[PDB]
């Protein structure tokens, strides 16, 4: 047939040890990589057809009074949030006869491989957003909010990165953390060089890397968590929901149709005429991450953050940033890129002209920051629609 | 209901294509000018 | 009346209940029955292959 293609499977190279005195399994493979998403984020019913989230919203209220003072009036309020499924999918090819010998049992390895390429493919999708569908609400890296555990992790975690959490409200109750944290909890000591996470004699691994919880919150542990220059998070766990509509769902045939090139430039082959079996696989999750600013990166070492700023449509008024909570003089929708960076430089603390950078054109701007950045659109008088989001580490 | 004149034709033009079916096995145990039986070596 | 989703009142109609009190899905009490064939009831059937 289309004998050693790139696309299918067929006595290409890998099976010239094959039916003779092999070494069994190998000794050095490592283990599948599990999910982690699917450990911490609460499993919620999805159906096919997606689901409504209803929220109450309304600021309903009650007044003193005198008496005979006459009694006031109030109306409630709610609202609504829409959540679809969303597929991924794969497809994987083989000569029948492959099929009948079973070379390295690879029609079933495959099987396993493919399981943990999907599973992979959600919690990428959800931590870091790198393919997400459409459908996906909000990924962890999206948060407005970093800090740095270098020197140790108490003071990073327990001390300076809860403040940014409960200083906006929002409350942390797990903590998520990739393998390559280890050094820093290990070389977390007191001025005497004590380590703080384990106890005297240090038989024992290091607390929450036996899954043991930091200051009352849950540890969760990964191989795989890591990403550019985050190595893991704090925050509420709770805020998180996903769905999975059904099974990753295994289909078999000797008898369709492929298409081995593009729908632009297709290259269609027969699997009956050219002997080979297919098989189909896929799955239907879903995702919801209710409010993204609700978690803490957490980061090697120090980081500056950076933001796309998106004043689309806005045609008067003034808009007003802030960092850390301190608010800048209010800025016009059409100033430039400078004007822009001496205004954040104007807020009262820390900041330089140095160390903070902006780019980009009028209404457009990509501001780089030492810190959190927030904004307020409502003094732009027409033009609703605006926004601002993180893009990378800076 | 049905109609018995109706069936009454309708079921001799069953039986009458049905014969057609039953030339074909008389035709072996009273032996018949079978086509497929003939030599084909003997001349015309 | 009063406005669409007024300040002061609850309604039906306001926006704070869409997704609620949706119509009812009914038959189609106007289905149009299906044709068929006249010249199969009329015409004479014959065995074929």
């Amino acid at each position: 047939s289309a004998d050693h293609s790139q696309i299918a499977q067929t006595k290409d190279t890998m099976f010239t040890g094959y039916l003779d005195p092999v070494q069994a399994k190998d000794y050095f493979a490592e283990a599948e990589k599990t999910s982690i998403v699917q450990r911490v984020a609460q499993k919620i019913p999805m159906g096919a057809t997606g689901i409504v989230i209803p929220h109450w919203t309304g600021d309903v209220s009650a007044q003193w009074i005198g008496e005979g003072d006459m009694k006031p009036i109030t109306k409630g309020n709610m609202t609504k949030r829409d959540v679809h499924p969303a597929k991924i999918a794969t497809i994987f090819v083989a000569s029948a006869e492959t099929v009948r010998a079973n070379p390295a049992n690879y029609l079933g390895t495959m099987r396993t491989k493919v399981a943990t390429a999907i599973a992979m493919a959600f919690d990428n999708a959800a931590l870091h957003g790198t393919n997400a569908p459409s459908a996906f609400q909000g990924y962890l890296d999206q948060s407005n909010k970093t800090q740095s555990i270098s020197p140790n992790a108490y003071q990073g975690l327990g001390v300076s990165g809860l403040t940014k959490l409960v200083t906006d409200g929002k409350k942390w109750t797990h903590t998520l953390l990739d393998d390559t944290v280890e050094p820093v909890l290990n070389g977390s000591v007191d001025a005497n060089g004590r380590p703080l996470f384990v106890e005297s004699t240090y038989e024992s691994l290091t607390t929450p890397f036996r899954e043991g919880r930091i200051l009352g919150r849950p540890t969760i542990l990964s191989d795989h968590v890591a990403e550019g220059d985050v190595v893991g998070y704090a925050g509420d766990f709770s805020q998180i929901i996903w769905g999975q509509v059904g099974g990753l769902s295994f289909d078999v045939t000797d008898q369709a149709t492929l298409n081995l090139g593009s729908q632009e430039s297709p290259n269609f082959v027969s699997l009956w005429q050219h002997n080979l079996v297919a098989v189909r696989v896929e799955a239907e999750y879903g995702l919801l991450i209710n409010d993204v600013n609700a978690f803490v990166k957490l980061t090697f070492d120090p980081v500056l953050t950076t933001y796309a700023l998106d004043l689309d449509g806005a045609s008067a008024g003034n808009f007003t940033l802030s960092l850390d909570g301190k608010t800048s003089a209010n800025i016009a929708y059409n100033a430039s890129t400078a004007t822009v960076k001496s205004a954040i430089v104007a807020i009262d603390d820390g900041v330089s002209a140095d160390d903070v950078t902006v780019t980009g054109s009028a209404g457009d701007y990509t501001i780089t920051v030492p810190g959190t950045l927030t904004a307020d659109f409502s003094g732009l008088t027409d033009g609703e629609g605006a926004s601002i989001s993180v893009v990378s580490v800076g | 209901s049905i109609d018995p004149e109706k069936l009454r034709d309708q079921l001799l033009d069953a039986f009458e294509n049905k014969q057609n079916e039953l030339k074909s096995s008389k035709a072996y145990y009273d032996a018949e000018r079978r086509p497929d039986a003939i030599g084909l070596a003997v001349p015309l | 009346g009063f406005s669409a989703d007024h300040s002061q009142i609850a309604q039906t109609k306001d926006t704070m209940f869409t997704g609620y009190l949706d119509p009812v899905q009914a038959k189609d009490y106007f289905a149009e029955a299906e044709k068929t064939s006249i010249v199969q009831r009329v015409a004479q059937k014959i065995p074929m292959g």
